[PDB]
RNA sequence: CUCCUCAUGGUCAGACUAUGUAGGGAAUUUUUGGAAU
C-alpha cells in the first residue's frame, strides 16, 4: 500500500504548496522535512492568500493541525 | 522539557492571562494544575468593564498566553526536570589527590 | 477544586451562557455535576431553573466561588 | 533508547526551526490564530509548540470607521499556548 | 584586550593571572608586576608553576571544589609549597587563610618536614600487568623478588599501621606482600591480562595485557572497556566507553563546569547514555569530545580541560580500536575513524574539507564553488587557485602547505602467495606493497585544534563486511617512500570469502584506500 | 472512570433532557448511557433554538456533541455526597 | 454492513473517483481517487480537484495527500 | 477504545444529521470502535427542497467525529 | 493539584484504597482548538 507518510517522504526535496483549512493561506515551498504528527516545514516559502502573492516569507514551520492538504507543484 | 512544571512553578506570581476567547485575567496564580488548569486569587478579570473576583480556575486550554513579571529569572527557572532526570538516573587508584 | 467542593460555584460556558450551582463532584476532564443549577444570560432577566446538571469539561472556560455551601 | 530517538526526530524534523530559534537566539515571527502575530525570540518551546518568549513585539490589524490601522505592542516575558499557534516563520 | 575581562580589573591595580589566557596577555600582566605597575595578581592555583617572584603572598581559601569528589577538599600541602615559594624579602611574609580543621594540618607539615608515604598499593594491578608484559617476572617468586625493590618496600618496613599490614616482621612482611600480589594476579587471570599453569609455576601474556600494559592504560579502564566493547558496537557507545577511564580523574570540576555542560548539550552531536551518572568527569570529557568535534567557542576553563582529556585520549583511542581488534570484529573500522577524528577534530561525515588547517563556512564555500570533494583535489590544484581560495596570513598558509604535503596519495596494491592454492584454517602470508606520494622528511602531524605534537602512522586491515568479521590488521609506520608488509593471517572457512583490505591512517581523515578481492577457500 | 460518568449509568431508566452543541433540546426517557457519553434515548420531544417542536421515537446523539444533561433529582440523595 | 475502513480499501482498490465532504465547509468539496490511506484517514488522492458549488466549477489540483480531519464524508461518483 | 452498542440500529434506515446543518438518510451498515459509519441507500437531504441519491448501492461512510446525532426512522 | 496507566501492599469475590526516584494527560467522545471574520 502507497501511505501519505511514503507519499510524502517522496514529496521531500521538491517544490509543494500546502492549502490550510481556513484558506486564507497558502504556502509555496520546497517541503524540507515533515514529522510523525505531520507537521511541516518548508523553505523559500511564498504565500498565496487569495490566490495571489502576499509575499516570500522565507523558512517556515506549519502546524499540522492547520492543514487541510498538500500537493506537489 | 514540560513547560507546564514551567508554570508549576509560577505560584504566588501576578501575571495576566489573555484567553483564547479574547478574554483579560490579571492576578495572582495560587496553583496551575498540569492540565495548565490555572487557579488565581485576587483577579481583575475583563471580558471582552471589570470584575473583580477572590477565586477564579481557568481550563488550560482556555488559556491563549500569560504574560510573566519582567522581573522573572527565566534563567533559572527553565532548567529544572534535566537536573530532576539527571538525579533520577543517579577499585584501588581512588585518590589522584595526596597527602 | 477540591476545596470548592459543595459550595455555590459559578461556571461560564464557552457559548458565554453563566450558570450557577452547587459544585458535587468533578473528574479528570473537568466534567462537573451541578445541583440546583440555574441559568442566566445576559447578565435579573433570562434566568431559568435547570435543577441538576452535569457540564462537560470541553465546554467550561472557568469556574468562580458564588456562594457558601447550603 | 526512545528518549534518543524523540530528540533525534526533534531535531532533524520541521522541529529544527524552533530549535535553531533556541540556540541562535533568533527572532522568528508567529502567525497566531488570533490574528495576531509574535515577532520575539525563543527562550523555550515544547512538542505541542508552548513557547517562553522574550522581546516580544505583537502586531494586529483593526477596523474602525475609517482606513484599516494596523496596531502593536511590546511584552518583554510571554508565554504562550501551543494551540494558538498557526505558523511558526524563521526569517533574517 | 584578550581575556574578555581582564581589561577593568588591571586598569585599577589588580591583575588576572590564570591558566588557558591569551599568553600576549598574561605576559604584559608579569611584566606590569615586575615594573610595579600592578601591585597586586591574582592566580589560580593552576598556575603555581608559573613563578612570579613576590615580596609577599596571600593565599585565599584553602578549600578547592571537585564535581568528582562532590566536595570542596582542601589543598594539597605540595601546592602550598609552591605557593610560598614565590615570595620572599624586606622579610618574607606568608598569609594563609585557612579552617580551624586544617589549621593543625598545615601548621605542622609546612613549617615542619612532609613525611613521605607510597601509594603504590592502588596501582599495583598496572604495575605488575608491565612487569610481565616485559616478561621479567617469569613467576611469582620473581615478583617478589621485583617488589623488593620499591620505595614501597622501605616503607612499609618502617610504617607498616599505614599500609594495613598488621604484623611487622620479615615473615609477616614476607606474608602479606604475597597476599597482595596474589590478589593482584587473581584480578589479571581473571580479566584476561595472564595466564597460570602448574609445572616454578609459569606465567603468560594474553592480547589483552599486552596493550594494555604497553599503552600503559590502568587496570581498571581496561577492565571497564572490556565490558563495555562487543561486536556490533556503535560509534557513540565507542566514545561513552572511552569517556569512562580513571584517567580522566585530574580533569577539575567546580560545579560550573558541570551546570554549563547541561546547557552546552543542546549544541552536541551526542546524548550521553542514560543509565550512567551526568556529574561523573567521564560526562564531562564526553561533551568536551563533542566540542572538539564539532568547533564550540569554549569558555577558556574548558579550553584547558579539553587539552588535558587530548593529553590522555591518543593511548586511550589506540587501546580502544585494538582491543576490538584482539577481539576479531570488523567495526574496528568506525574505532580508526573516530581515532582520525581525535587527531584532527572534524567528523566522517560532516566535511572531509574542513580537516586541512584552518577552513571555516566561508572557505569552505569556495571549495564548493570549484567543486572539490576529497583532499587529493586540493594537491593537484596550482599556487593561483589557492591564493584564491585562502586570503589569510602566511603562518597559516604554511601550514596548510605542510599538511598537503605531509599527507600522501598512498597507493594500496596486494600480492598473494598462492590464489589457487587455498586451504582452510593455514596461516596463510600476503604481501602488501604500500607506494607513498612524497618521501617524508619527518613524519610531523599537524593540527591547530590538538595542540601535541604527532608522528603519523596507518593500518593496514583485512575482513569481511557481511560477517563484521576483521581477519587482519597490522600497524606500520612509513618512513621511506615504498615499503612492503606481510600479514600473516589464517584464512576463513571454505566457499567463497569477500576480502576488502582498508589503508587506513591514525591521523588523517579522508585517506581511506580500499581494494575489494574475494577468494575460494577449500 | 468518571464519578458523573457513574451517576450518568443510574441516569439510565429515568427521563432526561439533553442540550447539544447546535443548540436544539432532547427530553425523553435515557435507555443507555456509554462510557463515551453517547445516549439512546427514547420518545423525544425535541424543542430547536428557532422554538419549533418535534416527537421522535428513538434518538441516539454522540457523548462529544453534547453540551450538558440534566437528570432527575431523584439520584441527589446518594452516594455522591461523599 | 461492513467497517467503513473496508469501504474504504474497496474505494482503493476499485479506484473509483471519490467525493469527500469536507467539514464544516458546504461551499467547496474535494474529489479524485483514492491511491492510498492510513490510520488517521490521511488519503493520498490523484487527479483531485476543488469543486466550489457556489453549475459547479473547480481547480485541478493533481496528487494532494488531505489529512482526516477535514473528512466529513467520503461517497463515490 | 469502547465499540458502540449499535448493533440495535443495524439494518434500520436511519436519518443522520450532521455538522454544517447537514442531513442524509440511509440505512446503517457498519461501524467501528471510532463510531464511523457507513450507510446504504444514502440520500442527501438538501436545505432547499430535493434529496438527491449519492449512494444507491454503493454506500459511503460518514465520521464519527462528524456525526452530530442518529434518528431511527424504524422500530 | 487531578485522572489514567503501570508497579505495589492490603482487603473482598476483576473491583476498591494507601504509597511510588515510575510512564503519561498534541490524530475522531473532553486538555494542545474548525476557528476566524
Amino acid at each position: 500500500p502507497v501511505n501519505p507518510k511514503p507519499f510524502l517522504k517522496g514529496l521531500v526535496n521538491h517544490r509543494v504548496g500546502v492549502k490550510l483549512k481556513f484558506n486564507s493561506t497558502e504556502y509555496r515551498g520546497t517541503l524540507v522535512s515533515t514529522d510523525n504528527y505531520f507537521n511541516l516545514q518548508l523553505n523559500e516559502a511564498e504565500e498565496f492568500v487569495a490566490g495571489v502573492s502576499h509575499g516570500t516569507l522565507g523558512e517556515i514551520f506549519i502546524r499540522c493541525n492547520n492543514v487541510l492538504y498538500i500537493r506537489e507543484l | 522539557m514540560k513547560l507546564v512544571n514551567f508554570l508549576k512553578k509560577l505560584r504566588n506570581e501576578q501575571v495576566t492571562i489573555e484567553l483564547k476567547n479574547g478574554t483579560t485575567v490579571w492576578g495572582t496564580l495560587q496553583s496551575v494544575s498540569p492540565q495548565m488548569n490555572a487557579i488565581l486569587t485576587d483577579v481583575k478579570l475583563t471580558l471582552p468593564n471589570i470584575a473583580s473576583l477572590q477565586y477564579i480556575n481557568i481550563r488550560g486550554n482556555t488559556i491563549r498566553q500569560i504574560i510573566l513579571p519582567d522581573s522573572l529569572n527565566l534563567d533559572s527557572l527553565l532548567v529544572d526536570q534535566k537536573q530532576l532526570n539527571s538525579l533520577r538516573r543517579s577499585a584501588n587508584k581512588r585518590p589522584r589527590r595526596g597527602l | 477544586l477540591a476545596n470548592l467542593i459543595d459550595y455555590k460555584l459559578r461556571v461560564l460556558t464557552q457559548d458565554g451562557r453563566v450558570y450557577i450551582g452547587q459544585l458535587m463532584a468533578f473528574d479528570k476532564h473537568m466534567n462537573l455535576v451541578l445541583n440546583e443549577c440555574i441559568e442566566e444570560r445576559v447578565p435579573k432577566v433570562e434566568k431559568r431553573v435547570l435543577g441538576l446538571t452535569i457540564l462537560r469539561g470541553e465546554q467550561i472556560l472557568s469556574t468562580v466561588v458564588e456562594d457558601k455551601p447550603l | 533508547e526512545l528518549e534518543e530517538l524523540e530528540e533525534f526526530e526533534f531535531k532533524h524534523g520541521p522541529m529544527s526551526l524552533i530549535n535553531d530559534a533556541m540556540v541562535t537566539r533568533t527572532p522568528v515571527i508567529i502567525s497566531l490564530r488570533n490574528n495576531h502575530k509574535i515577532i520575539a525570540r525563543v527562550k523555550a518551546f515544547d512538542r505541542h509548540c508552548n513557547m517562553v518568549l522574550e522581546n516580544v513585539k505583537e502586531l494586529w490589524t483593526e477596523k474602525k470607521g475609517k482606513n484599516v490601522i494596523n496596531r502593536e505592542r511590546f511584552i518583554s516575558k510571554l508565554f504562550l499556548r501551543g494551540d494558538s499557534v498557526i505558523v511558526v516563520l524563521k526569517t533574517p | 584586550l584578550t581575556d574578555g575581562h581582564l581589561r577593568a580589573p588591571l586598569k585599577h591595580g589588580v591583575g588576572i593571572l590564570y591558566k588557558g589566557m591569551a599568553s600576549n596577555d598574561e605576559r604584559i600582566v608579569k611584566r606590569l608586576y615586575e615594573y610595579g605597575a600592578v601591585s597586586v595578581l591574582l592566580i589560580s592555583k593552576d598556575c603555581s608553576a608559573f613563578a612570579c617572584k613576590t615580596d609577599e603572598v596571600i593565599i585565599l581559601g584553602t578549600n578547592l571544589y571537585d564535581g568528582a569528589e562532590h566536595k570542596y577538599m582542601p589543598y594539597t600541602i605540595n601546592e602550598l609549597l609552591e605557593m610560598v615559594g614565590l615570595a620572599s624579602g624586606m622579610a618574607g611574609k606568608v598569609l594563609i587563610l585557612t579552617s580551624h580543621n586544617m589549621k593543625a594540618y598545615y601548621k605542622k607539615f609546612l613549617i615542619e618536614p612532609l613525611p613521605t608515604e607510597s601509594y603504590l598499593q592502588y596501582i599495583i594491578h598496572d604495575t605488575l600487568n608491565n612487569e610481565i608484559a616485559n616478561s621479567i617476572i617469569q613467576s611469582k617468586q620473581d615478583c617478589v623478588d621485583w617488589f623488593t625493590y620499591s620505595y614501597f618496600y622501605r616503607r612499609i618496613h618502617v610504617n607498616p599501621s599505614y599500609y594495613g599490614v598488621r604484623d611487622t616482621s620479615p615473615h609477616g612482611i614476607s606474608v602479606f606482600l604475597s597476599n597482595l600480589v596474589e590478589t593482584c594476579l587473581n584480578d589479571l587471570v581473571e580479566s584476561s591480562f595472564i595466564e597460570i599453569d602448574d609445572t616454578t609455576e609459569i606465567i603468560s601474556t594474553l592480547s589483552n595485557g599486552l596493550i594494555a600494559s604497553h599503552y600503559g592504560v590502568s587496570f581498571f579502564t581496561i577492565q571497564s572497556f572490556v565490558s563495555s566493547l562487543s561486536n556490533t558496537s556503535t560509534l557513540k557507545n565507542m566514545l561513552y566507553v572511552l569517556s569512562t577511564a580513571v584517567e580522566f580523574e585530574s580533569v577539575p570540576l567546580r560545579k560550573g563546569d558541570r551546570a554549563l555542560l547541561v546547557k552546552l548539550s543542546k549544541r552536541l552531536p551526542l546524548r550521553f547514555p542514560e543509565h550512567t551518572s551526568s556529574g561523573s568527569v567521564s560526562f564531562k570529557v564526553f561533551l568536551l569530545l563533542q566540542a572538539y568535534f564539532s568547533r564550540l567557542e569554549l569558555p577558556v576553563d574548558f579550553q584547558n580541560d579539553l587539552k588535558d582529556i587530548l593529553e590522555k585520549v591518543v593511548p586511550l583511542i589506540n587501546v580502544v580500536v585494538d582491543i576490538l581488534s584482539a577481539n576479531g570484529y570488523l567495526n574496528a573500522t568506525t574505532a580508526m575513524d573516530l581515532a582520525q577524528m581525535l587527531i584532527q577534530g572534524v567528523w566522517d561525515v560532516d566535511n572531509p574539507l574542513r580537516q586541512i588547517p584552518h577552513f571555516n563556512n566561508k572557505i569552505l564555500e569556495k571549495c564548493k564553488e570549484i567543486n572539490v570533494e576529497t583532499v587529493y583535489d586540493i594537491m593537484a590544484l596550482e599556487d593561483e587557485e589557492r591564493d584564491e581560495i585562502l586570503t589569510l596570513t602566511d603562518s597559516q598558509l604554511a601550514q596548510v602547505a605542510a599538511f598537503v604535503n605531509n599527507y600522501p596519495n598512498v597507493e594500496l596494491t596486494y600480492s598473494l602467495n598462492n590464489s589457487d592454492s587455498l586451504i582452510s584454517g593455514v596461516k596463510q602470508k600476503i604481501t602488501i606493497q604500500l607506494t607513498r606520494d612524497v618521501e617524508p622528511e619527518n613524519l610531523q602531524v599537524t593540527s591547530e585544534k590538538y595542540p601535541f605534537d604527532k608522528l603519523e602512522s596507518w593500518w593496514l586491515v583485512l575482513g569481511e563486511v557481511s560477517k563484521k568479521e576483521l581477519y587482519a590488521i597490522k600497524k606500520v609506520t612509513l618512513n621511506k617512500e615504498t615499503q612492503q608488509y606481510e600479514l600473516e593471517f589464517d584464512t576463513p572457512t571454505s566457499g567463497k570469502h569477500n576480502l576488502t583490505i582498508w589503508c587506513v591512517c591514525d591521523s588523517y581523515l579522508d585517506a581511506d584506500k580500499e581494494l575489494s578481492f574475494e577468494i575460494n577457500v577449500k | 472512570n468518571g464519578i458523573p460518568v457513574k451517576l450518568l449509568n443510574e441516569a439510565q431508566g429515568h427521563i432526561v433532557s439533553l442540550e447539544l452543541t447546535t443548540g436544539a433540546t432532547y427530553r425523553g426517557k435515557l435507555v443507555e448511557s456509554e462510557d463515551s457519553m453517547n445516549v439512546q434515548l427514547r420518545d423525544v420531544i425535541a424543542t430547536e433554538p428557532q422554538g419549533a417542536v418535534t416527537h421522535m421515537d428513538q434518538i441516539f446523539v454522540r457523548g462529544s456533541q453534547i453540551k450538558f444533561i440534566v437528570v432527575p433529582d431523584l439520584l441527589k440523595n446518594a452516594p455522591l455526597f461523599k | 454492513m461492513v467497517p467503513p475502513i473496508n469501504c474504504i480499501f474497496n474505494f482503493l482498490q476499485q479506484q473509483t473517483p471519490v467525493t469527500i465532504w469536507l467539514f464544516e465547509q458546504i461551499g467547496i468539496r474535494i474529489k479524485g481517487k483514492i491511491v492510498g490511506f492510513d490510520e488517521f484517514m490521511n488519503v493520498v488522492i490523484d487527479e483531485a480537484v476543488e469543486i466550489p458549488v457556489n453549475v459547479e466549477k473547480g481547480t485541478p489540483l493533481g496528487k494532494i495527500l488531505l489529512k482526516g480531519d477535514n473528512i466529513t464524508l467520503i461517497t463515490s461518483a | 477504545v469502547s465499540t458502540p452498542e449499535l448493533k440495535k440500529y443495524m439494518d434500520k434506515k436511519i436519518l443522520l444529521n450532521i455538522n454544517g446543518s447537514r442531513k442524509v438518510a440511509g440505512i446503517l451498515r457498519g461501524y467501528d470502535i471510532f463510531l464511523n459509519v457507513v450507510l446504504d441507500d444514502a440520500m442527501e437531504i438538501n436545505g432547499e427542497d430535493p434529496a438527491n441519491n449519492h449512494q444507491l448501492g454503493l454506500q459511503t461512510v460518514i465520521r464519527g467525529n462528524s456525526i452530530i446525532s442518529l434518528e431511527a426512522l424504524d422500530a
